[PDB]
């Protein structure tokens, strides 16, 4: 299940021009289907983001 | 630093209130805009106390002699050609703001010609 | 000219039921807000009063202390 | 649960482990708050929002190959919270057309 | 960014050079609260903010003056910090009728 | 610095025609702050703090 | 003057009585007193409220 | 005499039935709440404000009470001994009930 | 087509003043949040300095060196 | 009031009135303040709110029971304000 | 005792309707809590928090 979700997921952030990795994906399949918050789960994500930005 | 040297040696601020104010002499017949005022502020219940730009004595009066022969001042809430009124906060120091306008508003309208 | 007024004023009408709740949502929460702070400030205060332990309970340690070393030595 | 808030939290801000512990806690803190979120197991609306996101972006084409791509993954029978996996790819979306803010010394402060 | 955020403490309060370290202390502290914007650069959408609002405040003549100076400012130099410079200005729009109450008698309180 | 003199003369129009009501100097400390980068959600929500504060300190 | 803050006091005590309170006139009185005195609409209205909040509670 | 703190303390008192510092808490409580940072929802027209208080009487089948207050405002106005009639008013809307 | 165009160009005109009262109430709302802990955080630091030790007892421990060291700096 | 809140706490975690004093107290906070309304006192008002829903979701039978079990209650002449306890089964719905 | 038995009754079907199997005991307490004053909106949040720990920490 998860490299075929994570090759559709990547080719979208692509169109999206959106700095993500391989792993990033991986890990948010497995965290969404054990149950994940989609707010939670997304707000952790634009917050690491502005981090890294903020340390770069 | 210039900043310091250009609070000492120039009037304090009225059109802002960055660099407080003059509001004080020491007989008693000067401070007499504060005693009417309190007088008002323990007289009738309703008060509002007017927000007031402290002068500064003899200053406001100077910026009428600008306009009585020359430019408008923006101390002075003037409209249009026709109408040349009064800002409706300036006080000096020793008279009350309702006496005091009422003295503006007379050479208000020697500078409005 | 004058349908067009009054659909609108009556679009206007449904979104003052809905605008004047979605500020009287915010203006609860800020309320509450307030209170959450308060409360909680006052609790810790008390509380860390407690536990962090008064001048007075201090001076008793030292007394103790004054005592073990009379009784050990001064009777 | 964290195991893998903390890998996600290590890879991307790069190694200190002693850097990574701020945006780690937080990350714990946001999934261990309980409440029932909005916009959940509606996945119908959310590829919608995405196709018009292709619309305004000016690329017609990226709208063509999420609709394939998206019918691709119902006919593998993958996933149970395809709403999820959807909602957070829309989050995090930029448009090439606006810039985010960079600030970099803002430590000093 | 230090010696800048300071300056404008001192300013504001037109007075002190370390009597306003509260004042700075918690400005520090606000930005260090980690805001997120409703939209995110286009310098045409700011700018419609900014026209509607003039129209809304009885200031028409005015709002057709500001997009010859809109244009204007462009030429004289072309800003890539723009959308903030004039949302900062934006929020500090005023209407030009009505006092706000007393605030030198909201002191005392 | 020939530059830096001309855009603050057409800055200056907008702010006092809009109702913003800082002085140069000020005005010229924003604009290092939003070149150096800041949000600008925190930029007008400081002006607008330090200015409600400073009435009251005044008065 | 005495006459002035009787017949201000009465137009308010009607149009209140109207639009429905538990409160008196002298807590009414009390309020244009406190908006007098300046003091934005919002956070009057809440501490009002809030008062009111705390009586019936408490009785 | 009649500043912000001793007004408060006036209202407070009467209101929770008891003496001064038997309300001592719920007043620190006020003060709080009242230096919290409010920006006015009111920097224009009378008007406007007046309109939504007769939207409210109309709202709860109170046609009449709106007749009334449209007389009352116009008094209102005509004594003047109130410069900050509009905040009064926005209080009095917030207290609208049946 | 005509009349639905206009309606729905209106409601965008008056929704945009609403979406930017929200916006300012929730700038207005995160200030709240941040003074009332900076008060808090400020009644805390004076608190637990006074209350963790006695400010009494470490002002005479350097009493007690003060006087002692210079006694034996006379022999 | 205290004690029903006790036994609230009690019958969903697993029962047990002792060692859920850290969910009591939040609870306590919680019905200590005051959270947001729609509506305030009109019984009838959530009533059309749960037909609404029953129609938005394609539980329109759900619906057409809903009614019926509404009279009943209505017919018994119990009383401990009805909307106040329909509006919270809808609000956990 | 009959009486408050016939109003969580009726509850328990509408309950089950709504599609959420809160208990009978749950439904029983719900009754007296609103009874003698309890603001509903609150009361669904302390339900709702509750029943999700429960769930966790399992």
């Amino acid at each position: 299940a998860v490299r075929e979700t994570m090759d559709v997921l990547l080719e979208i952030s692509r169109l999206l021009n959106t700095g993500l990795d391989m792993e990033t994906l991986s890990i948010c399949v497995r965290l969404c289907e054990q149950g994940i918050n989609p707010e939670a789960l997304s707000s952790v994500i634009k917050e690491l983001r502005r981090a890294s930005d903020t340390l770069k | 630093d210039a900043r310091s040297w250009l609070e000492q040696h120039i009037v304090h601020q009225y059109w802002t209130s960055r660099a407080p104010r003059f509001s004080h002499s020491s007989h008693l017949h000067s401070n007499l805009s504060a005693i009417w005022d309190q007088h008002l502020y323990t007289t009738d219940p309703l008060y509002t106390p007017d927000d007031k730009t402290i002068v500064t004595e003899t200053q406001v009066i100077r910026e009428t002699l600008w306009l009585l022969s020359g430019v408008k001042k923006l101390l002075i809430f003037q409209l249009n050609d026709g109408k040349v009124n009064v800002r409706n906060d300036i006080i000096v120091t020793h008279m009350t703001q309702n006496c005091l306008r009422s003295v503006l508003e007379q050479i208000a309208a020697y500078g409005q010609v | 000219a004058i349908q067009i007024n009054f659909i609108k004023n009556m679009i206007e009408e449904t979104l003052d039921d809905f605008r004047e709740a979605c500020h009287r949502d915010i203006v609860n929460l800020q309320v509450e807000m307030i209170k959450q702070f308060h409360i909680q400030s006052s609790e810790i205060q008390m509380l860390l009063e407690r536990y962090s332990l008064n001048e007075s309970l201090v001076s008793e340690i030292e007394k103790l202390r004054e005592e073990n070393k009379r009784l050990r030595a001064n009777f | 649960p964290n195991v893998l808030l903390q890998n996600l939290c290590c890879r991307i801000l790069g190694k200190g482990e002693a850097d990574v512990a701020q945006q780690f806690q937080y990350a714990v803190r946001v999934i261990g708050s309980n409440f029932a979120p909005t916009v959940e197991r509606d996945e119908f609306l959310v590829t919608e929002k995405i196709k018009k996101e292709f619309v305004r972006q000016r690329r017609e084409a990226d709208g063509a190959l999420f609709s394939e791509l998206h019918r691709k993954l119902q006919s593998q029978g993958v996933l149970k919270n395809r709403w999820s996996i959807l909602y957070l790819l829309l989050s995090l979306s930029e448009d090439p057309r606006k810039q985010p803010n960079k600030t970099s010394s803002f430590a000093a402060l």
